[PDB]
């Protein structure tokens, strides 16, 4: 009665057979903005059925020489559906997120994945140049990968100069192929400002890094996809104006 | 309980969850599945007794223990005939007694003495029990046969067989037929460990017998020892030996020429 | 008699020969009577 | 405490390790005939220990090109034991049945079986002739297969012109080799008459059809038997006369 | 909540995933010697933290042509640690023991082990000679194998003339590679004397005998070790004098 | 020290090389005192 769970948000449902306990980030539930902490005067809109649902991204084939992938979460759902449309028309934004990462295999495969969230996950340029005009900086497709995603070049340093070993302080979960096949994290709104633009500022970002490499004997299946589903819980929007893309 | 066990009336079940026939044997416990949790039984009031299967009714048998020869010659004579008190000389009572590790009981030794050709002539015998530490009599006219501060029995051959009662006199709290150790300290060899398994807590002295006369008596007697256990308590039940015995104080068996515990069959898919 | 109900099915890369250990005991209504000598030992070597 | 079950009827017992819940057909337990619905005047006999027990039939090797097998249940136990002897001497008959189908495999085999009961399972002839003298009709060994059983020719139409897909309305159970290895159905007496002859009328019949084919890798076991056990619960017999065979 | 267990004695701990129930030998817990049954006058010492802990012996590779191994338990810990040092200096000794035998394998290996204890496990010589000077007797390394262990020559007769089949009366446990990977037995002090020397008298001895042989397909692991851990519960020592080795 | 208790047994058609991830933390009686500078950085490039 602990390994099974059915999460229902809107008109979507996620059933599970091999699950650990759900993770609540920092022990705080995602709620609406109170009147004491708010600062805008205009009334925010709350669809609560059209943007609060499970959106499924693409799947990535977990190979043997894989490094890892990452995402900017207020920027992945920036163009997909009613949530993206409602976020392009508005200037302010505040919501939490519910995550679910699917990765199933047989009882003859071995491996482990580290899925965690990092608030203000800043991508660092890679180089040994200190001159201001040639210092390497990541492009826009590297900082904000969109709905597709981006890969790691040096996943041992999280592409930011911070070691992967010490990244266990964040809200994290493991996907051990002998124990479970999914990981679930519920993260609230974490920012130093009440509302913020969901276009030029990503609050946090998911990262999936295979710590133990994928191994199997010759004869089993070779395509191991990595699927991710996200539910924008308790969404609020303010400052209605023209729709901008980026 | 004076009876074995009564049977409760049972019936059929059509429901999920209750599995009384799936008792796991990996836990080291015995399956406790009864008949009432299975095929429909009836109400039987069993009054079969369990008194005969107790330990005091199982060890209340005499059996042969020792056979002592007494020639009492004229030119190659000895006079006396000692017998070390041990139970391992005959494999029947030994097999019946080595199914436990620790025992504690009393004895009812009985002595049946016959002649070579078989004849009860009125010759008086003297049965002497020499405790461990006392000197053994050396000769039919020795100093030790005075039996001062020493129990002895005077009986003839025409009399009924003598019968005495013997208490529990081991310095430990109980006897033992298997001693996994050594009797003393020191370095123990690798070639022949002839002192391994020896228990000093079982040497119950020596039993001697002579013929009470002056000159001699040209007769070859043959005494038999029958020991009836009583007031017996046993601990730590041990499996029964399946190999033939070879020595008295050692459970040695044949390495080659092994005896299987069950005889052979024609095929495995055949009951007969 | 022990019969085969369905089959002994086995997946690949797995040995297809197992074993069954048979145990035996007695219930609570087990009763014995009239003591006698066993027939597992008839002779014996002089010890 | 739900996956284990021990069914005890008479002097037989069935233990299980991989089991689903037991199925009670139409929510009705098999009981004795009441005086209101009965119509015969003579008193019926009830052994209740000699005919109410688990009878085990033969085993059939589940191959890869298998279609399926079926049985006429008041006609399979027509010659085996005290039940068959007691049913040959009597004219009337009324009982329920308890079923159990055994099919075990390893954790490297895959497949699924559909075991269900069909009241009045009428075998249809196979042909495209409408003339009365040449219209194909099934033989006696096809209608009543006996203790052995009969195979399907077109299991997609249940050999009766009714599709296998719609056969889920019947009391059914699945044997999925990754979930369980047995199926259990308890069916009461279902007929439009109180008593009936157990020789020239079969009330219902079991059918086992592999929906998903048996698949395995080269190296595993290849003999997968199909074993069935039946318990004639709450049996009644009436009209004692000479013993007839068929 | 029955298959998991964590035994803690002193500064050691044994965690388990695949476990059966713990075995308590003869239903008696190992306790201290009461004043009614004791016979010595000097006060015995009780460290209770320095000798009461899990001592791990070596591991033995379980091969396919293996017969079995055995040990004399008051003689294996005769030289290892504070327990052995404290037992060399003293003349009297009385304690119980807690056992744990580790043997793990995959879900594709098969086999079974019989681990049990035998009070006063006397080793018998092997031969057909009845003369006193040539009758074979086991050496000191065979009677007391030490911390290493000894192998069986005829494990069908337990190397003592008693059949292995009837050895189920002893406190025993099975290690079936499809059910569990460990066995646990708690045995109290069993002797006909209150105290006894732990140098020239072994109270009991463990024996491990593979009843079902180890079988696996070509491609799996081949090294299957046999690890044993022992905790000398409720230890007492008396008669302090010079330290003797053997 | 991490020792091998019995063995690492593996069935056929299964890789025979696994890995163990070691984690570390502190209990509730963990206590620190006397603040000083770290020795993980000694020099630095002019930023
Ligand atoms: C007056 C003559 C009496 C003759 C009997 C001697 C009395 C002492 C008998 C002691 C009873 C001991 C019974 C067995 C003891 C040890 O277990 C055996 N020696 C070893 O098997």
């Amino acid at each position: 009665s602990d390994r099974v769970a059915q999460l229902t948000v809107g008109n979507s449902s996620i059933t599970t057979q091999e699950a650990a306990n759900i993770v609540l980030a920092y022990g705080e539930w995602p709620e609406y903005c109170p009147d004491t902490d708010a600062t805008a005067v205009d009334k925010p809109t709350r669809p609560d059925v059209s943007v609060n649902r499970f959106y499924t991204l693409d799947s990535k084939m977990w190979q043997e020489n894989s490094t890892g992938w990452y995402w900017k979460f207020p920027d992945v759902l920036n163009k997909t559906g009613v949530f993206g449309q409602n976020a392009q028309f508005h200037y302010l934004y505040r919501s939490g997120f519910c995550l679910h990462v699917q990765c199933n295999a047989s009882k003859f495969h071995q491996g482990a994945l580290l899925v965690a969230v990092i608030p203000e996950f800043v991508i660092a340029g890679r180089g040994s140049n200190t001159k201001p005009n040639e210092a390497p900086h990541p492009g826009f497709t590297t900082t904000f990968p969109g709905t597709t995603g981006a890969t790691f070049h040096d996943p041992y340093v999280l592409d930011s100069g911070v070691p992967l070993s010490q990244a266990l302080i964040y809200p994290h979960q493991w996907i051990n192929l002998r124990t479970n096949n999914c990981a679930t994290v519920i993260v609230p709104y974490i920012n130093a400002v009440p509302f913020d633009s969901a276009i030029n500022h990503s609050n946090f970002g998911l990262i999936v890094i295979p710590v133990s490499p994928l191994k199997y004997s010759s004869g089993a299946t070779t395509a191991i996809p990595i699927t991710i589903t996200i539910a924008p819980l308790n969404s609020e929007f303010g400052g209605l104006r023209q729709a901008v893309s980026q | 309980a004076e009876s074995a066990a009564n049977t409760t009336p049972s019936s059929h079940r059509l429901e999920t969850g209750r599995v009384p026939a799936l008792q796991a044997a990996e836990t080291g416990a015995t399956s406790n599945a009864t008949d009432e949790n299975m095929i429909e039984t009836r109400c039987v009031v069993n009054r079969n007794g369990v008194l005969e299967t107790t330990i005091n009714h199982f060890f209340s048998r005499s059996g042969l223990v020792g056979v002592v020869n007494l020639t009492d010659g004229g030119t190659d004579t000895t006079g006396y005939a000692t017998w070390d008190i041990d139970i391992m000389g005959f494999v029947q009572l030994r097999r019946k007694c080595e199914m436990f590790t620790y025992m504690r009981f009393n004895a009812e030794f009985t002595f049946v003495t016959t002649t070579k050709n078989g004849e009860a002539r009125p010759y008086m015998l003297q049965y002497m029990y020499v405790p461990p530490g006392a000197p053994k009599p050396t000769g039919r006219d020795a100093f030790q046969w005075q039996t001062a501060t020493n129990p002895s029995v005077f009986v003839k051959l025409t009399d009924p067989p003598a019968q005495v009662s013997v208490p529990f006199m081991s310095p430990a709290s109980a006897y033992q037929w298997f001693y996994d150790g050594y009797p003393t300290f020191g370095q123990h060899p690798e070639t022949s460990n002839t002192t391994y398994g020896l228990c000093p807590n079982n040497m119950m002295g020596t039993f001697a017998v002579r013929v009470v006369s002056r000159e001699a008596s040209q007769l070859k007697l043959q005494t038999r020892v029958y020991m009836k256990l009583k007031h017996v308590r046993a601990w730590v039940p041990r499996p029964i030996r399946s190999q033939p015995y070879l020595l008295k104080n050692f459970p040695n068996y044949d390495s080659s020429k092994i005896t299987n515990s069950a005889r052979d069959r024609s095929s495995i898919k055949q009951a007969n | 008699t022990l019969w085969y109900q369905t089959n002994y099915v086995v997946p690949p890369e797995t040995p297809g020969e197992a074993y069954i250990i048979a145990m035996g005991a007695a219930q609570d209504n087990f009763t014995l009577k009239i003591c006698k000598d066993t027939d597992e030992v008839t002779q014996q070597a002089v010890l």
